[PDB]
């Protein structure tokens, strides 16, 4: 119950946030992005994922 | 207190039997924490059997389901009391209300998983505050019979242990009032006749060795069960007339 | 007693050992299920989550 | 890289009090209100009340002639007790009182060392006007919190039964909140203010406090950092 | 430590032999009829056995030949 | 009324309060609800029952 | 009086440039302030030097495309924000490329500075087709601290900080006779321009600079 709300939390989108659209080169900075507080936690963004 | 009460918390104080209601009201004349003394009023008060009134209440004292019932003065000296109005708030009443719990700043939300199924979780400003810390009195009990071997003795010396065990207690073998126990401590000193061993071989040998007499009595004393605490707060001797009565007694 | 030198042996002899958790109405195969003990200062079982 | 230091320190009313620290960087505001708030809110050094012992009376769960108060209600009053011990680390204060009325803190014997932040803290109400209150209180320098079944180990001998062990809370903040506002520099633009109000009971000034608090985290970090 | 006894499937089948073998071997380091063949980071005899098991120097048959070559060494230490 | 109630106290209208966590210090995303209920200690107590 | 501080113990590192460091002895609560202090420090301000200025030799305003280059130049210089530098005793540098024929365009064939090092030569900036068309390309950077764009300062985004990441646990340990501490867990990747150990020590050499002015002992 509280992980699933944790995720859901986690894994959605808003149309408007914190760096929205901006351009991502993994998933460590979306970790030292969000945990700075310059990007939201959901906002749609290219990574570069492996 | 309750901050969120449904008005029917007064019916439940006064109309049970744990609060001290006034019967005739009057001045408050003295308070203390075993009576409070009324004055009463002069046309409240019967022509014939003039007096005052006083209402002992019950302190420190067991209650069935183990907690304590205790009563406690709200009301202060020389104050002014109508008749049907609380004097001394029971076991959680304040100020004739009923005060089942406590109120506690609240917030709902998922705090790192230690709320996961239906959890609470508990700030130390709480447990510092001493304010869920509850009182209970629990009642054990000690009885010494007459056996077909022999009677039993409730002397203060005990076969094989050591005098630091027994330093809590006095002459008579009863333990005193207001000494902190703990699991495994020794309250009525206790012991019970018995006889014929039925000793081994080499348990044999080794009594011959050594030459120590295998005692004819056993310690069946009370002891506090296991892992609790507390304080003695009171002791009764109940006896059997024609029984000699010893000194704690 | 409880004395000092008796708790790092029981942290000897828990270390590898399970211990087997059952609730009451045990009415399929996962109502006892085995789990290594880490020893806890409280009196409460502390059971993982997911579990 | 621009260090602080600490400027202007307002006492509010009478015992909570705003400290300003002015020149901080980004970032440095919220992260030392967060740990400053923590070390001064969880560990100073502090005393509170160990041990009483009323002279009438065997053990807390009990009464007393005049009392108005139960033993223990007196102990819960003896707990807020808020004192301060300049040149020792555990000192034995003492009441006599006689009379009615309230006995208050002010009515605790005199000492040099021992200094009393409020002298209007009730203790307990006498009636009887002939019931006469006499204890002595142990107040001790602790750390944290401590409750009675913890220390009772080694247990001192507790033999004298009149002994009442009371829960200490050493602790003398009671509330510590800092906020962080930008500063207006000269040439820089934006270098954030740290405001740290602090409400404690009365008995540690404030730079003294913040000054413990850092000095306990530069310790932290220096066993893998060195000397600067 | 040994959370996951998966290894020791796939070396020796069936999930319950595996239970009667890693007995087997963790009662001769028990009783010291022997020593281990695997360095021992504190565990137990339990984890020492599944330890054994994985790395594949124990079975049934490799425990089956290593006993009858004690037999054999008793044989021929009868004198 | 509780509406009503809460504006006569400077205590936000919605009833919810932004809060700081107390370890990271930076505050929570959608501000949550505190209050005072009125909580009892019942008497399953652990230590009769372990 | 019971103010017992740690030891540093077994820096473990695991691959080649993160590194698991562990601390045992913390009293309570301490684990999250060393966590998220040397967190917010390392994470959020450090002095590091990231991609300034990447000027191509054939490109005249950074909207183009070059022979051979399958990409256009914006997800290149998005390539180039991993570019992982580091300047041993310097303030200013630049270095440069030259690469020729079909084949990505790697770090390794930036030129030669003994004191500049490249860690990853391997960093793939953009690919080639042509085999006619000889890139070369000449790189300054410029330290800084943070995350600052070209809106402060062909020109470059760029992001400062040595750190990849900085994750903390803190997990109860058993002391001999005490009851129960903290143990701190800080698990660390940087680029490898910094060596871990080296950026923890600079996290606590900032950390207590700030404290220096008004704790003393």
């Amino acid at each position: 119950q509280d992980v699933v709300l944790g995720l859901y939390y986690m894994t959605r989108d808003c149309v408007n946030a914190k760096g929205e659209g901006m351009v991502l080169t993994g998933p460590k900075e979306a970790e030292r992005l969000y945990r700075s507080g310059l990007a939201s936690l959901h906002a749609r963004v290219k990574v570069r994922i492996t | 207190k309750p901050l969120v009460g449904t008005g029917m918390e007064r019916a439940v104080a006064v109309d049970s039997g744990v609060t001290a209601v006034a019967k005739r009201g009057g001045v408050v004349q003295y308070v203390d924490a075993s009576r409070i003394v009324i004055k009463v009023n002069e046309d409240e008060m019967y022509p014939g059997e003039a007096g005052i009134d006083i209402y002992n209440l019950t302190k420190y004292t067991r209650s069935n389901q183990n907690t304590c019932i205790n009563q406690m003065p709200c009301v202060s000296l020389g104050e002014p009391v109508e008749r049907g109005d609380v004097l001394a708030d029971g076991p959680s009443t304040d100020l004739g209300e009923l005060a089942l719990g406590q109120n506690m700043r609240v917030a709902f939300m998922p705090w790192n998983g230690y709320n996961f199924e239906d959890s609470i979780l508990v700030s130390e400003r709480v447990v510092q505050e001493d304010r869920f810390t509850t009182i209970h009195i629990q009642e054990l009990a000690c009885v010494s019979r007459d056996t077909k071997l022999g009677p039993e003795e409730i002397t203060a010396d005990i076969p094989n242990v050591g005098e630091a065990a027994l330093s809590k207690l006095d002459e008579s073998g009863i333990v005193y009032i207001g000494a902190e126990v703990t699991g495994g401590d020794i309250l009525v000193g206790k012991v019970t006749p018995k006889g014929e061993t039925q000793l081994t071989p080499e348990e044999k040998l080794l009594r011959a060795i050594f030459g120590e007499k295998a005692s004819d009595v056993k310690d069946s004393s009370l002891r506090v069960p296991n892992g609790v605490s507390g304080t003695v707060i009171d002791v009764q001797v109940f006896t059997r007339d024609g029984v000699e009565k010893d000194k704690r007694a | 007693r409880e004395e000092a030198v008796v708790w790092d042996i029981l942290d000897e002899v828990i270390r590898e050992h399970p211990v087997l958790l059952n609730r009451a109405p045990t009415l399929h195969r996962l109502g006892i299920q085995a789990f290594e003990p880490v020893l806890i200062e409280g009196k409460a079982i502390q059971l993982h989550p997911l579990v | 890289f621009l260090k602080p230091r600490l400027v202007d320190i307002e006492q509010v009313s009478s015992t909570h009090a705003k400290v300003t620290l002015e020149p901080l960087e980004r970032g440095f505001g919220h992260t030392l209100g967060n740990a400053l708030r923590r070390i001064l809110l969880s560990s100073m050094p502090g005393c509170a009340v160990t041990e009483v012992e009323i002279d009438g009376v065997l053990h807390e769960y009990s009464t007393k002639e005049g009392v108005q108060e139960d033993i223990l209600e007196i102990l819960l009053n003896l707990k807020g007790l808020a004192v301060r011990v300049q040149g020792k680390d555990e000192v034995i204060l003492t009441l006599n009182k006689s009379g009615i009325g309230p006995v208050t803190a002010a009515d605790i014997t005199h000492d040099g060392d021992v200094e009393i932040v409020k002298p209007q803290h009730v203790i307990c109400h006498l009636t009887d006007e002939n019931a006469s209150i006499s204890m002595r209180i142990k107040v001790q320098r602790g750390r944290g919190y401590v409750p009675a079944s913890t220390r009772i180990h080694s247990e001192e001998d507790e033999r004298p039964i009149g002994r009442l062990l009371v829960d200490a809370c050493y602790s003398p903040v009671e509330r510590i909140a800092y906020n962080v506002e930008a500063a207006r520099v000269e040439q820089r633009t934006d270098l954030d203010k740290l405001v740290i109000e602090m409400e404690t009971n009365g008995t540690i000034d404030p730079e003294e406090a913040i000054r413990r608090a850092a000095t306990i985290l530069a310790e932290q970090l220096e066993a893998f950092v060195d000397l600067e | 430590a040994r959370v996951t006894v998966q290894d020791a499937v796939e070396k020796i089948g069936n999930r319950f032999d595996l239970v009667l073998v890693a007995a087997r071997r963790a009662r001769q380091m028990q009783v010291g009829g022997k020593d281990p063949l695997v360095p021992e980071e504190n565990d137990k005899t339990t984890v020492i056995a599944l330890r054994e098991i994985e790395e594949g120097l124990i079975n049934n048959q490799i425990l089956d030949v290593r006993e009858r070559q004690e037999q054999q060494e008793q044989e021929a230490a009868e004198l | 009324e509780i509406k009503e109630l809460l504006k006569l106290g400077d205590l936000p209208t919605s009833g919810q309060i932004r809060l700081y966590d107390g370890r990271t210090g930076e505050q929570f995303e959608r501000p949550v609800t505190v209050g005072y209920m009125y909580m009892l200690k019942l008497n399953h107590l652990v230590d009769d029952k372990m």
